[PDB]
């Protein structure tokens, strides 16, 4: 289950 | 960081991101917040990205050690407790910045939803490692922060707004992973995806890209959950 | 780490590697060395891997900032100086462990070549960032450490020994990147590769794999340099 | 120019 990815 | 200029802290936080020095980036942005001034949209992103990276590495290390601990002297439990305590300190630091005094001074919907989403995220991270007499109160603190941000975002933001979409995505993960409510998780992700789909026709090509990227993350979770 | 058992420090250093917590791993192995006892072959690898990871991230961040600095307020130079100072502190810490008292107590060829190779590596890392009145003396300190390790390894180790091969590989990189001696770098890598090739027939399948892996690294550099 | 890789 993926949350908003941290970095960019 | 009290002796460094606000602009220099922001300047060095962007350099730290380029160098992938996320602990430095978080310390720079912590000093920028403690100058007492509200954060711009870009500055809010710098704060979020910095601490999300730092706590992200701590969570990954915690899960490695907790898995070894469960498979199994006191060394494994001691070191897991060590990483767990440092993770809780970072979460407490972010929650302290939001409480002093980012949230109370956030009047716009964009800023207030952003900070309340952060508050739910870092209470969710505390909930991932909690086992004692506070576990339920920590879970409710995450739910309460997410719910207030959800209420404002539905009233004040279009269904395609990236912050609104990311909020619903993380709140859905909270329902599935923390609150033991997979049906609530699936319903929120599905309703969020469908209402954003119907609003895509209003967007420019650049905003279209921003929204559909997060919509695919919702789709990924739905494929995993159904 | 003076209050923790030697075995617990070694135990937790292996856990830190699994969790990719390399600063913790280095601190654990620093405490293990400071117990005063010599290191086993495996323990020497734990010490080397820990600090090579920590300084590796510092070097990568230094090169990002130094590139931005060269393209170009004082923020970029200040932050580069900050990372550079912390890199030099880690290198000084490793060199202090080798000097107190790992090297003087290393009598076997395997241990002594290993520590002297480390000494050349961390003086080479100091040389990468040096610009002042010490730059030449730091370069000579790296050359002297590499040369003593080379002399012992040629006398005491077979040409296929992984430590001997890795020593020659890093010494060749020193010649190319630090000493401005690309012809010396190419000659060492070529002679090392060829003499290891002629000794492969003596090895088992597992030792064959160990040696040919490092031999390919020598081949990669030769392809890049010729 | 590659040195000995750090970790494993
Ligand atoms: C809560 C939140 C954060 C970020 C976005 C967003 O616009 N994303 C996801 C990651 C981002 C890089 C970090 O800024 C790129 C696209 C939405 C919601
Ligand atoms: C100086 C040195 C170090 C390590 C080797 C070796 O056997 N290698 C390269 C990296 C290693 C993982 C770290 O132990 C795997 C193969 C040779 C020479
Ligand atoms: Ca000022
Ligand atoms: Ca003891
Ligand atoms: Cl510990
Ligand atoms: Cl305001
Ligand atoms: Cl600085
Ligand atoms: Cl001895």
């Amino acid at each position: 289950a993926g949350s908003i990815p941290g970095r960019r | 960081m009290g002796s460094m200029e606000r602009a220099s802290l922001i300047q060095k936080a962007k350099l730290a991101e380029q160098a992938e020095r996320y602990e430095d980036m978080a310390a720079f942005m912590k000093g920028a917040v403690e100058k007492g001034e509200e954060l711009s949209c870009e500055e809010r992103n710098l704060l979020s990205v910095a601490y999300k990276n730092v706590v992200g590495g701590q969570r990954a290390a915690w899960r490695v050690l907790s898995s070894i601990e469960q498979k199994s002297g006191p060394e494994v439990r001691e070191y897991r407790e060590k990483v767990e305590t440092e993770l809780q300190g970072v979460c407490d630091t972010v929650l302290g910045l939001l409480d002093s005094h980012l949230i109370k001074e956030a009047g716009d919907a964009e800023s207030r939803v952003f900070y309340l989403k952060m508050k739910g995220d870092y209470y969710r991270y505390l909930a991932e490692v909690a086992t004692g007499d506070d576990k339920k109160r920590i879970i409710d603190s995450a739910r309460s922060a997410y719910q207030e941000a959800m209420d404002i975002s539905k009233k004040e933001m279009p269904p395609t707004n990236p912050i609104r979409l990311g909020l619903a995505l993380n709140f859905s993960v909270f329902h599935y992973e923390i609150a033991n409510s997979p049906e609530e998780a699936i319903s929120l992700a599905k309703t969020t995806f469908d209402e954003a789909m119907a609003d895509l026709h209003t967007l420019s090509e650049d905003s279209y890209k921003d929204s559909t990227l997060i919509m695919q993350l919702l789709r990924d979770n739905l494929t995993l959950w159904t």
